[PDB]
């Protein structure tokens, strides 16, 4: 079958990790959710096509500018994530994510991905973000963002319930084949 | 890797891989503790098992079946052995302290209530030294290694036969050269949420969680060293 790389960057908890983790076991682990993914190659068909997806995290990589690039080589397709509970997870787009992956990946297609969407319904998260006098991230301020930065396309998600992840993935492969 | 190991760490956690008659003595902290810390030797197991199909299978299989000089294997395995000797060791350790804490007539019920010393070790002295140099200096010449494999693939077809050999196993479907490159490369960035996780459940006992504390600072002054200390090599 034909090889291709994906890789996830963004900010730490925005849901990297949970997000490879759940689609890749394709179960929301029910007794422990592991702190860190290694790797993992995906056998998807979509459109009739069927590829190898390698599927690598950036999570841990945020603070060191040097080490984090040695991720990029040979990349095929990006997913830029953001959390849906966290505004200022996407001011940090267009500021620090996109020029560097432009930088080092000019004509690699990003998906801009909005996870934890779960969490646009949620008592708690709605109050503790009144608390800074911000809501959760609307669908129309991620779609804004995703085509300001010349993003591929916008989609969003939540790990927990599962809910969008196949969809993302077998996106990201139609992304990567072109 | 030896079945005894691979059979310790098979589940999925702590919690599956002890007996539950086991299990249910023990308070949730306890068992979220234990948890991150099996995470933590069973990632170093993987890790050390990279690091030995990089040594054994890739690098003498490529000295002893083709006969490339030297000198183009060194360039895609930089410091292999250098990083095997330090992760082998930092795995004994760990499995050592794994097994001190087993109880008699079992060989999977255990608690490990005292880790924060063993990585202070680890990360401080001479050995922590022994990884700022060897990490600089793989990680200055990641992207060279890759580069050499791809010119090596495209044009020897001895090369391509002997890569689909060795990789034609499913337990390597995920340990091709440059996955293995990169596995190493992201090893060090891995022990801060590790560590970070276990300390976060370590407050039980004071003198655990000033000793996780020191590791952590210790880690992330590692990681500070090493990213300063990184230049790409080129050639062609
Ligand atoms: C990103 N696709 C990239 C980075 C470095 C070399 C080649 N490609």
């Amino acid at each position: 079958a034909i090889r291709k790389k994906l890789v996830i960057v963004g900010d730490g908890a925005c849901g990297k990790t949970c997000l490879l983790i759940v689609f890749s076991k394709d179960q929301f682990p029910e007794v422990y959710v592991p702190t860190v993914f290694e790797n993992y190659v995906a056998d998807i068909e979509v459109d009739g096509k069927q590829v190898e997806l390698a599927l690598w995290d950036t999570a841990g990589q945020e603070d060191y500018d040097r080490l984090r690039p040695l991720s990029y080589p040979d990349t095929d397709v990006i997913l830029m994530c953001f959390s849906i509970d966290s505004p200022d997870s996407l001011e940090n787009i267009p500021e620090k994510w996109t020029p560097e992956v432009k930088h080092f990946c000019p004509n690699v297609p990003i998906i801009l991905v909005g996870n934890k969407k779960d969490l646009r319904n949620d008592e708690h998260t709605r109050r503790e973000l009144a608390k800074m006098k911000q809501e959760p991230v609307k669908p129309e301020e991620g779609r804004d963002m995703a085509n300001r930065i010349g993003a591929f396309g916008y989609m969003e998600c939540s790990a927990k319930t599962k809910d969008g992840v196949r969809e993302v993935f077998e996106m990201a492969t139609r992304a990567a084949l072109q | 890797s030896m079945e005894m190991d691979e059979k310790d760490f098979a589940a999925d956690s702590w919690s599956l891989a002890v007996d539950s008659s086991f299990l249910q003595q023990h308070k949730k902290e306890v068992m979220k503790q234990q948890d991150v810390i099996y995470e933590l030797i069973q990632t170093e197991l993987h890790h050390v098992r990279t690091l030995k199909i990089m040594t054994r299978l890739f690098r003498t299989g490529m000295l002893e079946e083709l006969h490339l000089e030297p000198g183009v294997v060194q360039g895609l395995f930089p410091c292999v052995d250098e990083l095997s000797d330090i992760h082998t060791r930092f795995l004994s350790q760990l499995l050592e302290r794994r097994r001190q804490a087993l109880c008699p007539g079992s060989t999977r019920n255990f608690v490990i209530h005292r880790l924060g010393d063993l990585l202070i070790s680890q990360f401080s002295g001479p050995s922590a030294e022994q990884m700022c140099k060897t990490y600089s200096e793989f990680c200055s010449r990641h992207s060279k290694a890759l580069k050499l494999y791809k010119e090596l693939y495209a044009r020897d077809k001895r090369f391509q036969q002997f890569i689909r050999k060795v990789t034609r196993p499913a337990v390597l479907k995920r340990h091709g050269v440059q996955e293995c490159i990169l596995l190493v490369t992201q090893r060090i960035t891995k022990y801060p949420l590790l560590i970070s996780r276990i300390l976060q459940h370590s407050h039980g006992i004071e003198e655990e969680r000033q000793d996780l504390t020191t590791a952590l600072g210790l880690v992330k002054e590692l990681l500070s060293n090493v990213d300063e200390g990184i230049y790409q090599l080129e050639k062609g």
